[PDB]
């Protein structure tokens, strides 16, 4: 692979985009999406410390 | 949510949080190769111990509703904790979900290709022989359309993982593969491996004993052995053994045309830029094709590329094995009482010359040939090899054997260098030097025979210092890459003072291609197509200083097709018609302008007469073009707006990064952007496998075209 | 690096950077990163300045490729693309024409609209620090700074991105693609080089103290600082020091060639002393079989119950009568262990459940059986063992699986070679030996995993097929295993071998030195005259094995391959001298005999199958009697054989220290009977080679 | 010829990551004074260097690992975790 | 031919010298990089 971002910075964005796409066009419960993104923001606050 | 949950419960432990934070994506491959590295305990024995155990195979959980627990004989094949007995495989193999997945032979074509080669692969007799190794350089991949590894793995990423394609956002196989195997994916990683094995070339050095094509090498275990040989023709052939030949022919013709050009370098480069070879561009092919030929090396040198130490002479490429050299200019007298200054190669030297159909190993002293081992296919081929060898030998013996005036000329009527003059003289009649060289006794050892002046092999007698090898001389193609120093006349030097190559030795085979060299129909259509292509600049260049537009030397190939007698009358007629159109504004039709323009290139003569038809001689026969309406030579449809020149058609009349991830223009997107193409929209998208970058539309191309040549308008003012 | 740089750029920028690099002696072969940086700089300036014209009024516009129709002022004057002197000249010209103070530091581009001095810098590090450094070096002057990086960011002075948005985004994208391209090419090396402001430096590798102190101690005894030695190496003179060193060296240091005639080879010195006994893992010729002739389909036939129905086929077990002791150690413990063997064999019918594997009780005699150089002369029996290995038998011992159709060119030849070899080799006794070793070692290994704590009873079972074409199961004896806690592959596991036989040790007592012999019963024995009823013996020995010792023995079938190829080798070279290869003329010509024997003081040449089985048995004994002494002897005897062979072709060979080679060979002849048999064979070969 | 060989060697030392240090047989870990597989001893050395003030190999180029090796021999104390 | 115990006779300091001559007029940092191993073998310890 090729990329200057950290592993976590790429993984979080990929998870968020995948959640968006399989929520809108695909089929997933909004609560599962919300928990995905709350854990993602938890990591966002965690990778800063 | 499983993946992100693993991320969360992994980022709490500190010594892993730090390493997930610091190390970047570019380096995952350098961190993927950090293993315990111990599970190498006799894989056959551990495999046998596990197979002897009950249910060693591990599968997924969907077999519970797919295969039964007990078979037709009460055999156990399941577990719980998910282990599986191997007999379960054989059950599902017998009567299960039969599917039409027989679509298979499109992704695995690289193997059925070999199967079909074996089907009609007619065999032959086994003439056993002491097979001797020929160190050749061959390719090991069949039928791959000659694609390099980088652009091929880019096509891989494009066809198998579009949502994470590479960042180069500036190709027909991509369409074919994405179309035919769209919804019938098998195993993405294995598909990628199969296509990288099918499409990527690889040429390296192998010892062969007669195999040239790719099909002749992939079956080398049948053809070649220690002391045997089998004539086997695999009833077929591939593209990658007759594609590089097209580039070779293109380079030969381009150099042969540029040698006549006033500026050979610029003309040759402008041709190489404006040339297409099987749906592709010449510059990228030359940048990525590892084909070795004089003209190809000249084209590579024209763009400053490293190539071999090729001491090319008479079409034979030389490679130095050992020995140094010193220039030491010297005067010499010929066999016809003629002074010649020459660069006497002093010192001890060792060379290996590889030719088209013959090769040799030479050990040579100052103007004295010590040893020479030659092998070719035809009698005359080894004769030519020995002729060029004796010419390079520079001995006084061959100097004495010169008979007649030495005036051999280039196609541009130029003095050839003395060495090439000697070679070109000897190539037609060389029977003077043979009987004047010298004969010696040999011992007829180890399949090394001698040759006689009358084209006769001999056992114990040979020419002075000569050896003919049986079953081929070992070739060595040493890899060396150094920068070149091209001049304006297509003679390349190695920057230290050696003239490497020159066009004086290029042409031997006018291959029939499996800018006026094609038929005159192509001259006509190409003139009209070039007019239509850059039509917008011609429209104002026809109004402003049209004397320079006419004398554009791009019309010279067509200006020479109109008969040389009535050229000026046509020119004056069309120019006065153009001036009449310039005076009376608004009363002009572009159709007649394109119909009659390229004739204005001629020096006009004020003919007190007019015309209604103009003639062109193609293949002898004359074809006309009218002055009003359509003609078979100029047929322009009124509604279609397409121009028909002898039936043949002739013209008609990614994104960019704005910065890093920016939370303004919505959330991040995947790489599928056709619904935000409304009139133009900015959006941040994750490109490749890295971070997110903004993206907008495009307004320019930024190609390798004349935009690179605009520098000459602000540099060298 | 260099080829890629020459790939992704037009030859004009390449030529410009190449000329601009000859300016300060900065060789481009070393400063390749500076090459890439300068090419990037020039292409950035060009794509920055392109397509920007000045309208008839005071504003800038965009245009197509080019059309200098009455308007040529490019809105930008290029500076870096020119030479130093010409750059300064144009800068002074435009400064005097506009009235702007010329900068003391050389700028790279000039703007006309804002009438500002735009200088652009391409960096790899954080753009913030690069902008701060460019500002601290060039400050207090009206000079606009514009800094780009490959990551996509951009930093201008006071947010004054003095260009169009898309025309600049094109440069951002080109830089970003160049970044990615040199990333997947593994060419992100220039991260540590352009990270200095001065974008030219290459990685300099320091050698400081506490390390140079080792560098200073590594030089020859003439210097103290290694820099002195490096400067001494820099200047070297090929003056001909070799000739002086030669005249200085003693004349006794020389490679004196000793001639090699048929009189020089002396027969090999042989050890003398006690006769060499047998150290082979199991008995080869003396052990006899216990047939059951059962077509059990080899369906993983449980190897223990096969042995009990072997025992069900023999009657006449005499009272165990110890015959030959070990000459050292507790001999009766072996017969006590044998009584325990028979008891635990017949104590299965008292168990409510049959175990498939009998775990012997931890008896003290069995504990002792499991343990919980001298110059030995050659003996007379190893030749006889090998002879009986070369003899033909009644059985087949091979399941050679099928092979595909016979297409024409060589597969016909390959067939008529391999099937001939198989037919001449199938019924050989060495094949039985190979299969025997395979079965014993396989059962031992497969037991050594699950029986990691307890003693298991493993029958020495083989299988074959007599000429009547009926499957037969044979029993050679039993083996008691110790504990098999195999952590490593060198971990030792002890074992006790109890093998049936009909050969009395009282004939050759020295051979069974590691053996205790028990007269174990009497069997019906057929001979040339009816029945004889010869006594049945039990040979017991104590030994050890390991995982590698078993796996070299579970791969014994190579002895066929190693045979065939070393036969096939002979069928290639000697047959390479042929237009149509001599392949069938190798066989089917009984007049061609091969020398293999010398009984009556004369060469006794035999037929071809004798040679095939002889080479097979050679490989078999090399595998089973595998010893590093045999390895060394083969390696050192190959040389003398090659010298003799070169003399046979009369090529006047020679040596330097033949006595040294004799010393090296005699150093590896101590106690192995196989090595000594090969040595006597070689001596007899030199005797019959007109030498 | 030595100069062309040196040019190829320079290209190698420029492109070489630390993965070309894992392709090999068993190695010797000095951390445990014992023979260990390649990647295991490599990771041990990396972690014991990261415990101290030696973090140059984070760039990924083997030359930075060699720079770390050079700086390591100069320190007085060596605390192993 | 063969060279008996030749591998134990190749001295690391001689390798340092031959490398230093092979690295003639090359940049000093490269000579310093390649000179590491022969110096380590000049002062090397053998584990028993």
């Amino acid at each position: 692979p090729v990329g200057i971002s950290s592993m976590v910075e790429a993984m979080v964005s990929r998870a968020r985009i995948d959640a968006r796409i399989d929520f809108e066009s695909g089929r997933i419960k909004k609560e599962e999406f919300a928990e995905i993104m709350k854990i993602c923001s938890t990591i966002e606050e965690l990778r800063r410390q | 949510m499983e993946r992100i949950k693993e991320l969360r419960n992994l980022m709490s432990q500190s010594r892993t949080r730090e390493i997930l934070t610091k190390t970047t994506v570019d380096h995952m491959a350098i961190i993927k190769k950090y293993t315990s590295g111990r599970q190498e305990k006799n894989p056959s024995l551990r495999m046998k111990w596990m197979m002897a155990m009950k249910y060693p195979i591990t599968a997924d959980k969907r077999i519970t509703e797919m295969v039964p627990e007990r078979n037709e004989q009460g055999q156990t094949l399941w577990s719980k904790m998910v282990m599986v007995s191997p007999l379960a495989v054989t059950w599902w193999n017998r009567n299960g979900p039969m599917t039409s997945t027989v679509h298979y032979p499109k992704v695995y074509k690289t193997y059925f290709e070999k199967v079909e080669r074996l089907k009609h692969g007619t065999f032959g007799p086994v003439h056993f022989r002491n097979q001797v190794k020929i160190r050749r350089r061959v390719d090991i991949n069949p039928g791959h359309a000659d694609l390099s590894a980088k652009e091929a793995q880019d096509v891989i990423m494009e066809v198998v993982f579009p949502n994470e394609v590479g960042a180069r956002i500036l190709l027909t196989i991509t369409k074919e593969k994405k179309e035919e195997l769209q919804d019938c994916k098998i195993s993405p990683l294995m598909v990628a491996y199969m296509l990288e094995r099918e499409l990527v070339r690889k040429t390296r050095f192998l010892p062969v004993a007669g195999g040239t094509s790719s099909v002749y090498i992939e079956v080398l275990h049948l053809t070649q052995g220690t002391c045997w040989e089998q004539m086997y023709t695999p009833g077929g052939e591939v593209r990658n053994d007759d594609v590089d030949q097209s580039l070779i022919i293109a380079a030969r013709n381009i150099v042969r045309r540029a040698a006549v050009s006033a500026d050979p370098l610029a003309s040759l480069l402008e041709m190489c830029h404006s040339t297409q070879i099987g749906g592709t561009r010449m510059v990228d092919i030359l940048r990525q094709n590892p084909t070795e030929e004089q003209a190809v090396d000249i084209c590579k040198a024209a763009m400053g590329l490293r190539i071999s130490s090729s001491f090319s002479f008479g079409g034979f490429t030389f490679k130095r094995t050992s020995g140094s050299s010193i220039k030491r200019e010297e005067e010499l007298l010929t066999g016809n009482l003629q002074t010649l200054k020459i660069r006497v190669h002093d010192g001890y030297e060792e060379f290996t010359m590889v030719g088209k159909r013959a090769t040799a190993i030479l050990r040579k002293a100052t103007r004295r040939l010590v040893q020479l081992i030659v092998s070719g296919r035809d009698e005359q081929s080894v004769a030519e090899a020995i002729i060029v060898a004796m010419v390079f030998s520079q001995e006084d013996c061959m100097i004495k054997a010169v008979r007649g005036d030495l005036n051999f000329v280039n196609r541009a009527n130029q003095r050839l260098n003395p060495m090439h003059q000697l070679l070109r003289h000897f190539q037609k009649d060389a029977k003077v030097l043979f009987q004047n060289w010298g004969i010696e006794h040999i011992d007829n050892v180890m399949g090394m025979i001698g040759v006689l002046p009358d084209m006769t092999p001999s056992t114990e007698m040979s020419m002075r210092g000569i050896r003919v090898s049986k079953m081929g001389v070992d070739e060595y193609s040493s890899t060396e890459r150094v920068v070149v120093s091209i001049d304006r006349f297509l003679r390349v030097r190695d920057q230290r003072g050696n003239v490497l190559l020159s066009p004086e030795e290029v042409s031997e085979t006018q291959g029939t291609e499996k800018w006026e060299i094609n038929g005159p129909e192509s001259v006509l259509v190409n003139t009209y197509q070039w007019i239509i292509r850059n039509w917008e600049t011609v429209k104002i260049q026809w109004s402003q200083n049209p004397t320079m537009l006419y004398n554009k030397m791009e019309f010279e190939p067509f200006q020479s097709l109109v008969p040389k007698a009535i050229r000026g009358q046509y020119s004056g007629f069309v120019r006065t018609l153009f001036q009449q159109m310039r005076d009376v504004l608004g009363t002009f039709d572009t159709t007649q302008i394109i119909k009659l323009l390229p004739f204005a290139a001629a020096p006009p003569k004020q003919s007190r007469m007019q015309f209604s038809s103009l003639t062109v001689n193609v293949r002898g026969s004359g074809m006309r073009i009218l002055v009003r309406g359509n003609s078979p030579a100029f047929n322009y449809n009124k509604t279609t707006k397409r121009l028909t020149i002898l039936g043949k058609d002739a013209g008609t009349l990614g994104f960019l990064i704005l910065g890093k991830e920016d939370r303004r223009y919505g959330p991040a997107l995947s790489i599928n952007e056709l619904s935000n193409l409304a009139k133009g929209e900015k959006a941040n998208v994750l490109i490749g496998q890295g971070d997110v970058v903004l993206v907008m539309k495009r307004k320019r191309d930024s190609s390798i075209l004349t935009d690179s040549q605009t520098a000459t308008k602000r540099i060298r003012m | 690096m260099e080829d890629f740089v020459r790939q992704c750029f037009n030859p004009m920028i390449v030529e410009l950077a190449e000329k601009a690099m000859k300016e300060y002696g900065e060789d481009l072969k070393i400063e390749t990163n500076k090459f890439a940086a300068i090419c990037t700089h020039l292409e950035v300036c060009f794509m920055y300045s392109d397509f920007h014209f000045i309208n008839e009024q005071g504003e800038s516009i965009v245009v197509e490729l080019d059309d200098p129709n009455a308007l040529l002022k490019h809105r930008f004057e290029i500076i870096e693309g020119r030479d130093r002197t010409m750059a300064w000249t144009v800068v002074n010209s435009i400064c005097n024409t506009t009235g702007a103070e010329k900068p003391k530091f050389l700028p790279d581009l000039y703007d006309y609209k804002e009438n500002r001095f735009i200088e652009i810098g391409v960096t790899r590090r954080e753009v913030h620090i690069y902008y701060l450094e460019k500002a601290n070096k060039i400050k207090s002057e009206n000079t606009h700074i514009h800094i780009f990086s490959f990551t996509g960011e951009e930093m201008a002075t006071k947010a004054d991105y003095t260009l169009d948005e898309e025309s600049r985004a094109r440069i951002k994208t080109r830089l970003f693609t160049i970044r990615q391209e040199m990333a997947n090419r593994g060419l992100w090396d220039s991260f540590r080089q352009s990270e200095r402001g001065e974008e030219t430096i290459e990685e300099r590798f320091e050698i400081t103290g506490t390390m140079r102190r080792l560098a200073d101690q590594s030089l020859p005894p003439n210097f103290s600082c290694l820099e002195n030695f490096r400067a001494y190496v820099d200047g070297f003179e090929p003056n001909g020091y070799i000739e002086g060193k030669l005249s200085q060296m003693s004349k006794e240091v020389n490679a004196k060639i000793e001639p090699f005639l048929k009189t020089t080879p002396r027969p090999i010195r042989l050890p003398d002393g006690p006769p060499c006994f047998q150290r082979s893992k199991f008995l080869l010729m003396d052990a006899l079989k216990l047939s059951i002739e059962d077509p059990s389909h080899e369906g993983e036939g449980i190897p223990l119950y096969d042995a009990i129905k072997c025992m069900r086929t023999f009657f006449g077990w005499k009272e165990p009568y110890i015959v030959k002791p070990h000459e050292k150690g507790i001999n009766p413990n072996y017969l006590l262990s044998w009584k325990q063997v028979l008891a635990e064999l017949q104590d299965i019918e008292n168990e409510e459940k049959i175990p498939r594997t009998k775990n012997m009780k931890k008896t003290s005699q069995l504990k002792w059986a499991l343990g919980e150089p001298e110059l030995r002369s050659l003996s007379s029996w190893i030749q006889n063992e090998f002879n009986k290995a070369c003899e033909l038998t009644d059985s087949t011992w091979i399941e050679l699986d099928e092979i595909g159709e016979d297409v024409a060119p060589i597969e016909y030849i390959a067939s008529m070679r391999r099937n001939y070899f198989t037919a001449e080799v199938s019924h050989c006794r060495a094949t039985e030996y190979i299969m025997k070793g395979v079965y014993i070692n396989t059962a031992l290994l497969n037991a050594s995993c699950a029986a990691m704590d307890d003693f298991q009873l493993i029958p020495m079972i083989s299988k074959c097929r007599t000429k009547e074409g009926r499957r037969k199961t044979n029993l050679y004896g039993f083996i008691i295993k110790g504990r098999s806690h195999l952590r490593n592959d060198t971990d030792v596991v002890n074992f006790v071998s109890m093998e049936f036989s009909l050969t009395d040790p009282r004939l050759e007592p020295h051979k069974w030195e590691k053996y205790c012999v028990l007269e174990i019963g009497d069997m019906l024995l057929r001979s040339a005259i009816g029945q004889m009823s010869r006594p049945m013996f039990l040979y017991v020995r104590t030994n050890g094995t390991s995982k590698i010792k078993m796996k070299w023995g579970m791969e014994m079938r190579r002895c066929l391959l190693q045979s065939l190829q070393q036969i096939e080798s002979m069928i290639e070279a000697e047959s390479s001298v042929k237009e149509k290869d001599m392949t069938k003329e190798f066989f089917e010509n009984k007049s061609e005999t091969w020398p293999i024997g010398e009984s009556p003081k004369g060469v006794e040449d035999g037929s071809i199958g004798k040679v095939c089985r002889t080479l097979l048995a050679k490989s078999v004994f090399n595998s089973l009697y595998a010893s590093p002494q045999l390895e060394g002897f083969s390696a050192e005897s190959r040389k003398l054989l090659l010298v003799v062979q070169a003399l046979r072709d009369n090529l006047e060979p020679g040596t330097f220290d033949l006595e040294g080679l004799y010393e090296a060979i005699e150093e590896c002849l101590i106690n192995d009977p196989w090595v000594l048999l090969n040595a006597s064979w070689f001596n007899s070969f030199l005797t019959h080679a007109l030498r | 010829i030595f100069e062309n060989s040196c040019l190829e060697t320079m290209e190698v030392v420029q492109q070489t990551r630390v993965d070309r240090l894992t392709q090999g047989r068993q190695t010797y870990d000095w951390t445990l004074n014992r023979n260990q597989p390649a990647a295991t001893a490599l990771a041990n050395t990396i972690e014991v260097f990261r415990s101290n003030g030696l973090t140059a190999n984070e760039s990924g180029r083997l030359i930075d690992f060699l720079k770390d090796v050079m700086e390591s021999m100069d320190k007085e104390e060596m605390e192993i975790t | 031919g063969d060279n008996t115990k030749w591998n134990e006779n190749q001295n690391p300091r001689m390798f340092l010298a031959m490398i230093t001559y092979i690295t003639k007029n090359q940049p000093e940092w490269f000579r310093n990089v390649l000179s590491i191993a022969p110096i380590m073998f000049s002062n090397k310890m053998a584990r028993l």
